[PDB]
DNA sequence: AGGAGAAGGAGCAGAGCG
DNA sequence: CGCTCTGCTCCTTCTCCTTTCCT
């Protein structure tokens, strides 16, 4: 019952969508089961593994939240439909612009495409750099959507 | 606390009466609480007799942990111990 | 009860439990001497070895170190009588599992 | 009947009820008002007991997160620590066993 | 077995039993319990008498070994995993500092 | 009604079980050092002498390192002793003790600073007061100190003489001694070491008998013990040295500590003055105030010559200590004094002119009158060697001081009828109830009530006398005694417990109210907390500080109360 | 979101022996840690992986396999340098409570740290600025300054009985933030 | 909200014995027993608010409520009270321990009568890594002899004599301790003796009758004086006495009666009313304590007050153990049942209710023979087989047979008696309720309590149980008569002789108990006695004489006789 | 009962003494 | 050299514990 490690590697808001989407794909996918599917499995009429209500509800709420538009703008999120290669190949500009932090996860999902949003993403963002590496980050991290 | 390795084990390889009775009782409990079995049933309802049949056919999925007085132990299965 | 008229249970005495020990039968002793005679659930504190009630310590008013377990009702009664003199039989608990 | 007994100075009305206050009732004359001398004595007592606790010989203890940003940088350090090694120790007064923990 | 001839009486039975519960179960119950209270005798519950009194499982016979059920679980499907992840965090400042 | 649950919170029945010695020492070290020091000190006091591995095995903390750090801190504060002994069969195992006199410095710190400030007579110069206060504060708060460390702990290019000339003045008055291994060594163990090596170098099969050999070892180790004990107490060779073209300056290398014995002697002088003020005039006691201060520096040791703790008392020969005490207290040349000596040190304010009525300029004939008054008083305040010679008989004045303080505590707590009955039974011996009525003239019902209220403490003992073979309480006649030793024993434990309780209450209050002291530390508590608004916070700070000051005042009064019983 | 590492004891009933060992371990783990707060680490969401599984041990009366297992779960716990959106539902004159999307609404962002020119209008007016205000069911942004926990439950049985006769701590996971810098409040303020 | 919760199984590891420190006794209470009236009578014998039967400590019947955790005689575990005493009194369980503590310490300063090196050696001997009770008792006794040998306190130089207890009788003056200070000083002059004679000179002058009683009058240790001495014993020397001073209540002062815990009413229930001895005795305790408290402030006679204080001693002494052989000291007055009497004897707690009990699912009737009964089998009457159910859990392999048993119902022998669903708690009696639909709605996790059938494992027993073959596990066989039947071959292990002999039957109620019974105590597995290894189950008188007559040399059989004999054999 | 255990006495060689 | 301690060794008085239970 003991908690061993308080925090492992930061599970950024990129895999927290893929894992939940795969879980829903494996059991209780509602994108096509709403058509009145009546597949019988194990002879009980349940026809689904893991009827578990609590996990299904919370995973639906997380997938719904990450499917709603990422709220840097007022219609997808920009992370729900993120190609896997994109996360591994848009890393180049983020790493080249040495922010000197671990806020790479902060930008990949929240507040691209604005100046005030990028400014409030990090502290004294104007003071640290205001010459060329604000518009570059905006045009890179906003170029996905 | 540690486990005596498989290559060097110094205990008897003959199953004992106590080990046999405990194995049968535990398996009977497991079956009576609706566990899958691994022998052709024929016509039988008793978990005890199903367990006896499984033991005779050598198909019980349990292992025995033997505790020496110092505190180490060895692991013997039911398909290894003989009678 | 023990009446000839009531549903008087049959006594499994000292000699009989000695025979059953000699056969080496532990679970049968458990069944015949606790389960089918007087099995009682109790709550015991883990920092002090004292039985509580309803998940409450009633000696260190916490309800945070309470553990449930089954003991003979005669054992419960003996512990309460021992506390009624100036004897405090503190019970120490250990985990069954964890190797 | 165990209720027949009764002392002379006691009537039936007084006995039959066990009541021990269990709260103290006889004070000491030392809890009067304060005096200026005792006031200044308390002030120096307060300065003591405080100076030692803020001193090196404490041995008292029986969000430091891992995330790194610029807030951690140029952050005013709360305190400049001290150790057992700092204070000058006369080696004769201490047994040999304890030399390892002190800075030789 | 303890270097001297100890009988099978109550006085002899204080040989190596060291168990207040079973000594009280046998004879001179209150004397033993009061002595255990005074000297703070701190016995362990390992003897068969204490096992019965507390309704625990004996350590002899069928209670002298442990039954264990093999989990039958492979080993290569227990590796840690995170897909296309570690490109950013550590390497964000792996140069110029 | 009050339920048992409410009892455990309001009333102190939880603390009524704790031992007074363990409670007070543990609370003191927890207040001044912390939780690890309290753990180690509590384990030492509860179990006794222990080693480091035993300390690790006992205390939950199994980190030897933590134990070693706690032990070095406790040794620097000299709250512990050590005895590094070697076993003949092999290796050597050190051992640790709890220092009674080390903790009593924490228990007496404010009083110690008070005495050092007042005795230097630096009331004239302000900076002198701050200087001596800082010296004594730093010494007590650091354990041991050197003049080199103190001088390097000041800004350079200054007048080091101003901060060093009083240091030698401190060392010359006995308020500062050098520290050696005898301070960290048990007295009885030292006596055991010295008693041998004198019973071992005896010739084999010597003509002297075994009793004669043991006696020879006793009186041949007593001299070495006395030499070793008196060495650090009074040997001014450290301050006697003098570097060229310089003043009398102490040796840099020697490390200094407080001298608890001198402070205890000063406390005894204060108690004697305050008790004398209750039997003679203020003018007579004014001279007694300076008579006691003159002989204070050379006064005999107060609690013990360290020789009662050193061994078995004797077969019957504590008379060999009583006689030596009388011999020292009289035949000390400093202790003996005449009416001429008191003239010079007499206060300037005192006049002595009209204080005396014969038949019903600081003249020596005035002093002799008051000293004769002191000798004539029922309390042996002074005694005369020869007509004109004077000395204070401590061997006979301490029992009367103890008995008077005890009976006045009884008067202030229980009834004046209780005081009268206690003195009646003490003056008498084995007095029966009828005789109590006869020689006390008080109603028997009231006498019985007060006797019962007095037996709840170890003040009146009952001596049964049975008239039948079976000691029935109907056929027996009951007597009474006083048993002064039991009564003083109970009185000191009660006061010690109450001091422990007060310190515990203060710590609890600070624990509950540290939430404001945090903001106080944030905003520079001294004088600025008004500017931070929060009038509720300021009022709470005010009443908690008032409670703290009251706690300290009551603590000091309790100290003065138990001092006399702590004597022997 | 972060990843943890927790050891535990998991009991597998004989009914589920037919299933895969990992497929039953994950099921009991999900039962235990479905949508619940683990004290002093945050609110767990979902078991992510499984790293250590001991051999199942049986006690003398149950017949089930008791297994020690260590795993890495998915937990929601931002610290300081975070930014979370959402919409506000319920407001009261003690501060403003903004909601998530059906995960938890136990976050309380005070009015005093909300920008500068804001105050509570009891005239049914949403807010006041000295020059724009938000209202219910509109997009917002904020931060968290300090995260607090509460785990108190010392209810004696008599206290339980009296409470039941007469009939608060909903949140065991409470967060507090601020809205000082421009950019928060609402993203549709601009553009 | 919805925090995680955990439940880890736990095992008993060991008992640890001590005494309660009079702060634990108060932490242990819900009320204080102040009055002497059991019932207020203003509400028809409703118990008093602060009396011996105060409802806060539980209820004695099932029609009431316990006012702490509201529950009847069933669901209420029980709660304690406390009972403060006006004057300290001895604890008869710890009386000799109090004597032993006194004999080892100084009676003036309460320092242990040992030397620092001597006590260091004893301490080293006590803490040796391998030391058991026998070695510890030996070392402690040696310490006792050494301190009894010491003559003068090393700290205060006082005088210490023998500290025996005043021995006058079992009941009267038994709990009195006398210190004989001047026993070891003979032909010597000591300050203690001089002070003694100086004290005694005054009394005789005023009272010339005590000249006869000049002797005796030892230093008596009353409970209050003894308590005040024990509060000063240092902690560092508690180990040498037999006390662990590391923990609170590890103290010699906690073995003196100053608070009496008031037992739960569960322990002392009110029968159908009539009270019991424990409650009566504690009412008497409250009575005498209140008398002492009221009289102390009234200045009642010291001779009178000490006579009551001695009476309160014997009252709490007889409530812990009935040992006042001469009860004539009690004006009201040894068959009373104290706490000690509730644990001793053949019929006490240990030998009557803990190591040996009375069990459910058992029967007893006369035995009869049955040759056609196989050995390994016992024949059970149908009448007792219809009441001795075995609880069979529904498990996907017996659902059909279980619902057939439910349909048959308790009336027929192949039937069931109770039903217990998974989610529900109480058992549904099958004597009523249209068992036809219950059998249809039977699910795969319920438990059916069905009659004893052919093949069920049971235990069989005869008394007295000399060797282990007095109880053997058989197989059941339902039969039309009333006796228990067994094959005459297995009569030898029981020592049975069908002359009116009765035997006991037990039906194990769990799978594990069943399997161990049949696999370890089964007749086929116990054909050989373990005292020699020789057969014990074999032929008997007629089974032997018939075999001999068959195999005699004079016996010749044709084919018809041969084949009939073989058919009879099978 | 019998049957050992245990706590207090009572005389006694021993060993040191001036 | 009797005397006088310190210590055995011997002895007397004082409680505990006695079988299957059979409902
Ligand atoms: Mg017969
Ligand atoms: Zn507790
Ligand atoms: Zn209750
Ligand atoms: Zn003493």
């Amino acid at each position: 019952m003991k908690v061993l490690e308080e925090r492992n590697a930061f599970l950024s808001d990129y895999e927290v969508l893929k894992f939940l989407t795969d879980l829903e794909k494996k059991h209780l996918w509602d994108q096509k089961s709403l058509a009145a599917l009546k597949k019988s499995r194990s002879k009980g009429k349940q026809n689904r593994p893991y009827n578990h209500p609590e996990l299904q509800g919370i995973t639906r709420n997380v997938v719904n939240y990450l499917s709603i538009n990422k709220n840097f703008i007022n219609e997808k999120s920009g992370i729900s439909k993120m190609s896997d290669e994109s996360f591994a190949e848009l890393m180049t500009k983020l790493n080249s612009f040495k922010l000197f932090k671990a806020e790479k996860l902060q930008i990949v999902n929240q507040l691209p495409a604005n100046m005030v949003h990028l400014y409030s993403i990090v502290e004294e963002c104007d003071a640290r750099f205001d010459e060329k590496t604000i518009e570059e980050m905006l045009e890179i991290i906003s170029g996905y959507a | 606390e540690k486990a005596i390795p498989k290559d060097q084990r110094a205990t008897t390889p003959y199953m004992t009466k106590y080990e046999r009775a405990r194995i049968l009782g535990t398996r009977a409990l497991q079956i009576s609480m609706n566990a899958p079995v691994f022998v052709d049933l024929e016509g039988e309802t008793d978990p005890l007799r199903i367990a006896m049949k499984e033991l005779a056919e050598k198909k019980i999925p349990l292992v025995i942990r033997r505790y020496l007085p110092d505190g180490s132990f060895e692991d013997w299965s039911v398909e290894e111990l003989i009678v | 009860t023990e009446g000839r008229s009531r549903d008087g249970g049959l006594r499994l005495g000292e000699m009989e439990r000695d025979c059953v020990i000699a056969y080496g039968a532990s679970q049968l002793l458990l069944e015949r001497l606790m389960i089918s005679s007087d099995a009682f659930e109790v709550d015991v504190c883990d920092k002090c070895g004292l039985m509580g009630y309803s998940g409450w310590c009633t000696t260190c008013k916490s309800a945070e170190n309470i553990i449930k377990m089954t003991i003979p009702y005669a054992a419960k009664l003996l512990f309460q009588e021992l506390l009624s003199m100036n004897i405090a039989p503190r019970l120490r608990l250990e985990d069954i599992f964890q190797q | 009947n165990y209720m027949s007994n009764l002392p002379f100075g006691l009537g039936y009305g007084d006995v039959g009820k066990n009541h021990i206050t269990e709260f103290p009732s006889i004070p000491l004359p030392i809890n009067g008002p304060i005096t200026n001398k005792e006031r200044s004595l308390a002030v120096k007592y307060i300065n003591f007991g405080k100076t030692v606790k803020d001193g090196p010989f404490y041995t008292g203890s029986m969000t430091n997160d891992g995330i790194e940003r610029y807030s951690d940088k140029y952050l005013k350090k709360r305190k400049i620590g001290i150790s057992i090694d700092d204070h000058p120790y006369n080696l004769n007064l201490f047994p040999n066993e304890l030399y390892n923990v002190m800075g030789i | 077995y303890k270097g001297e001839v100890l009988g099978i009486t109550r006085f002899g039975l204080s040989k190596m039993r060291d168990s207040v519960l079973q000594l009280a179960s046998f004879e001179k119950t209150t004397d033993h319990l009061f002595d255990a209270a005074f000297y703070m005798k701190k016995d362990a519950v390992e003897g068969v008498s204490e096992c019965i009194i507390l309704g625990q499982t004996m350590s002899i016979g069928t209670g002298s070994f442990k039954v264990v059920k093999g989990t039958n679980i492979s080993e290569k499907d227990l590796v840690p995993k995170r897909c296309l992840f570690e490109s950013l965090s550590n390497e964000a400042a792996l140069k110029a500092n | 009604l009050v339920t048992p649950e409410d009892v455990m919170t309001i009333s102190s029945l939880e603390q009524r079980t704790l031992n007074p010695d363990l409670f007070l020492y543990k609370e003191l070290v927890k207040a001044h050092l912390g939780e690890r020091a309290a753990s180690v000190i509590g384990m030492l006091v509860a179990l006794g002498r222990l080693s480091v591995r035993e300390l690790v095995e006992k205390i939950d903390g199994m980190d030897v390192d933590s134990v070693k750090t706690t032990l070095v801190s406790l040794t620097q504060l000299r709250c512990v002793k050590y005895l590094q002994e070697t076993a003949i069969s092999g290796k050597k195992t050190t051992y640790y003790y709890y220092n009674e006199e080390g903790i009593h410095i924490l228990l007496y710190s404010g009083l110690i600073i008070d005495e050092i400030i007042t005795q230097m007579r630096v009331n004239d110069e302000e900076e002198h007061k701050q200087l001596v206060a800082e010296i004594v504060q730093n010494v007590i708060s650091l354990g041991s100190l050197t003049v080199e460390d103190y001088l390097s702990s000041v800004t350079s290019d200054s007048m080091k003489y101003t901060i060093s000339s009083l240091f030698v003045q401190l060392c010359e008055m006995g308020y500062l001694i050098q520290i050696s291994k005898l301070h960290y060594t048990p007295i009885e163990d030292l006596w055991q070491f010295l008693y041998e090596k004198h019973y071992k170098n005896i010739p084999r099969n010597s003509p002297l008998s075994d009793l004669k050999k043991r006696s020879q070892a006793k009186m041949n180790a007593k001299t070495d013990f006395a030499k070793i004990i008196n060495k650090p107490n009074e040997l001014s060779q450290i301050l006697t040295v003098d570097p060229k073209t310089s003043l009398r300056i102490v040796k840099p290398t020697v490390s200094l500590t407080i001298n608890l014995d001198r402070f205890m002697k000063g406390r005894r002088s204060k108690q004697l003055i305050n008790l004398a003020k209750t039997r003679v005039g203020s003018v007579t006691a004014q001279v007694y105030k300076i008579a006691l201060r003159l002989t204070e520096q050379k006064s005999p040791k107060i609690r013990d010559p360290l020789t009662q703790t050193g061994l078995l008392q004797d077969l019957e020969e504590a008379k060999s200590f009583q006689d030596e005490a009388e011999l020292v207290e009289e035949k000390t040349p400093g202790l003996t004094f005449n009416a001429i000596d008191l003239a010079r040190h007499l206060p300037a304010e005192l006049d002595l002119r009209g204080s005396l009525l014969s038949r019903k300029p600081h003249s020596a004939s005035l002093i002799n009158s008051h000293l004769k008054i002191l000798a004539s008083s029922n309390f042996p305040f002074l005694n005369e060697t020869k007509p004109g010679v004077y000395y204070v008989p401590y061997s006979k004045l301490m029992p009367v001081l103890k008995s008077s303080v005890y009976e006045y505590v009884i008067a202030s707590t229980l009834g004046p009828s209780a005081m009268r009955l206690s003195r009646c039974i003490r003056d008498n011996k084995l007095v029966s109830e009828k005789i109590i009525n006869s020689t006390a003239l008080m109603k028997e019902k009231d006498i019985r009530s007060t006797l019962a209220s007095l037996i709840r403490y170890n003040s009146v003992e009952i001596q049964e006398v049975p008239r039948t073979a079976d000691r029935s309480a109907s056929r027996a006649v009951f007597l009474f005694r006083c048993k002064e030793t039991h009564s003083y024993n109970f009185m000191r434990q009660n006061l010690e417990w109450n001091m422990a309780n007060l310190l515990f209450k203060k710590e609890k209050l600070k624990q509950e109210n540290s939430t404001l002291l945090k903001k106080a530390n944030r905003d520079d508590v001294k004088g600025r907390e008004n500017e931070l608004l929060l009038p509720s916070e300021l009022n709470q700070l005010k009443m908690v500080n008032e409670r703290e000051l009251n706690v300290f005042a009551r603590l000091s009064r309790l100290l003065s109360l138990w001092e006399v019983f702590q004597m022997a | 979101f972060i990843l943890s590492k927790i050891a535990d004891l998991v009991r597998i009933p004989p009914d589920q022996f037919h299933r895969d060992t990992i497929s039953a371990i994950t099921h009991q783990l999900n039962n235990k840690f479905a949508n619940k707060i683990i004290p002093n680490v945050g609110l767990c969401i979902t078991i992510y992986d499984l790293l250590t599984v001991e051999e199942g041990q049986l006690k003398p009366g149950d017949g089930s396999s008791y297994i020690n297992v260590t795993f890495r779960a998915v937990v929601f716990k931002p610290f300081l340098g975070e930014i979370v959106t959402g919409w506000i539902s319920k407001c009261t004159a003690e501060g403003i409570k903004v909601s998530l999307l059906g995960i938890f609404d136990d976050i309380f962002i005070p009015q005093n740290m909300l920008f500068e020119g804001c105050y509570y209008t009891p005239e049914e007016s949403a807010w006041i600025w000295p020059k724009l205000y938000f209202d219910v069911n509109e997009k917002i942004r904020f931060r968290i300054e300090r995260e607090v926990f509460v785990d108190v439950k010392p209810k004696s049985p008599k206290e339980r009985e009296l409470e039941e006769r007469a009939q608060e701590k909903p949140p065991a996971y409470a967060l507090l933030g601020s809205c000082q810098t421009d950019g928060m409040g609402l993203v549709s303020w601009w553009e | 909200k919805e925090v995680v919760v955990s439940e880890t199984p736990k095992r008993i590891k060991g008992l640890e014995f001590s005494a309660l420190s009079a702060a634990d006794i108060v932490a242990q209470s819900e009320v204080e027993v102040s009055t002497r009236d059991l019932f207020d009578l203003e509400k028809d014998r409703a118990p008093k608010a602060n009396g011996a039967l105060d409802p806060k400590m539980g209820v004695s019947s099932s029609s009431l409520e316990c006012a702490t955790c509201h529950g009847n005689l069933a669901s209420c575990h029980g709660h304690f009270g406390h009972l403060k005493l006006a004057l300290p009194v001895f604890h008869i369980g710890y009386f000799k321990a109090t004597i032993q503590i006194l004999q080892g310490i100084c009676k003036n300063c309460s320092a242990i009568l040992l030397s620092e090196t001597d006590k260091r050696q004893f301490l080293h001997e006590l803490r040796r890594p391998g030391v058991d009770n026998l070695r510890r008792m030996g070392i402690l006794k040696k310490i006792l002899d050494q301190c009894k040998k010491q003559r003068r306190c090393l700290h205060c130089g006082a005088l210490n004599g023998v500290v025996k207890k005043a021995a006058a009788g079992a009941g009267s003056a038994a709990l009195k301790i006398i210190h004989d200070t001047f026993r070891w000083v003979g032909k010597k002059s000591a300050p203690e003796k001089d002070i003694w004679v100086g004290e005694w000179k005054e009394v005789l002058a005023h009272n010339p009758e005590l000249e006869r009683y000049v002797k005796r009058c030892m230093d008596d240790l009353n409970p209050l004086k003894t308590l005040n001495l024990f509060k000063q014993i240092k902690s560092a020397d508690c180990e040498l006495l037999g006390i662990d001073a590391t923990v609170p209540s590890g103290r010699p002062e906690t073995y003196i009666w100053r608070y009496l815990p008031a037992p739960p009413v569960c322990i002392r229930p009110s029968v159908m009313s009539n009270e019991d001895d424990l409650t009566v005795k504690l009412t008497e305790i409250v009575w005498t304590s209140s008398l002492i408290k009221a009289g102390l402030d009234k200045g009642i006679s010291i001779n009178n007050m000490m006579e009551h204080w001695d009476y309160l001693q014997l009252t709490v002494a007889m409530y812990i153990n009935s040992d006042s052989v001469n009860p004539a000291m009690l004006p009201g007055s040894k068959p009373i049942r104290g706490f000690c009497q509730r644990l001793k004897g053949k019929q006490g707690r240990f030998r009557g209710n803990l190591s040996g009990k009375r069990v459910d699912f058992s029967g007893r009737t006369v035995i009869s023979p049955d040759p056609n009964l196989s050995i390994d089998e016992v024949a059970v009457p149908d009448r007792v087989a219809k009441v001795l159910t075995y609880p069979e859990k529904v498990t996907r392999y017996n659902r059909h047979k279980l619902q057939e048993l439910i349909v048959n119902g308790p009336n027929v022998h192949p039937g069931a008696n109770y039903l217990l669903k998974r989610n529900e708690d109480a058992r549904r009696n099958l004597r009523y309720g249209d068992r036809m639909k219950l059998a249809k709605n039977l699910q795969i996790g319920d438990v059916v309590e069905r009659h004893l059938e052919d093949g069920d494992v049971v235990l069989f027993n005869r008394q007295p149980s000399l060797h282990r073959l007095s109880i053997l596990s058989h197989y059941a066989k339902i039969r039309p008569w009333r006796t228990f039947r067994l094959n005459e071959c297995v009569c030898t292990p029981y020592n049975a002789d069908f002359d009116g002999d009765e035997m006991n039957l037990h039906v194990p109620q769990t799978e594990e108990a069943r399997a161990e019974a049949i696999n370890l105590m089964g007749v086929k597995n116990n054909l050989l006695t373990p005292k020699s290894g020789e057969p014990i189950i074999a032929a008997t008188q007629d089974f032997i004489t018939g075999s001999y007559l068959i195999s005699h040399k004079d016996s010749f059989y044709d084919r018809a006789t041969l084949t009939q004999l073989l058919s009879m054999m099978s």
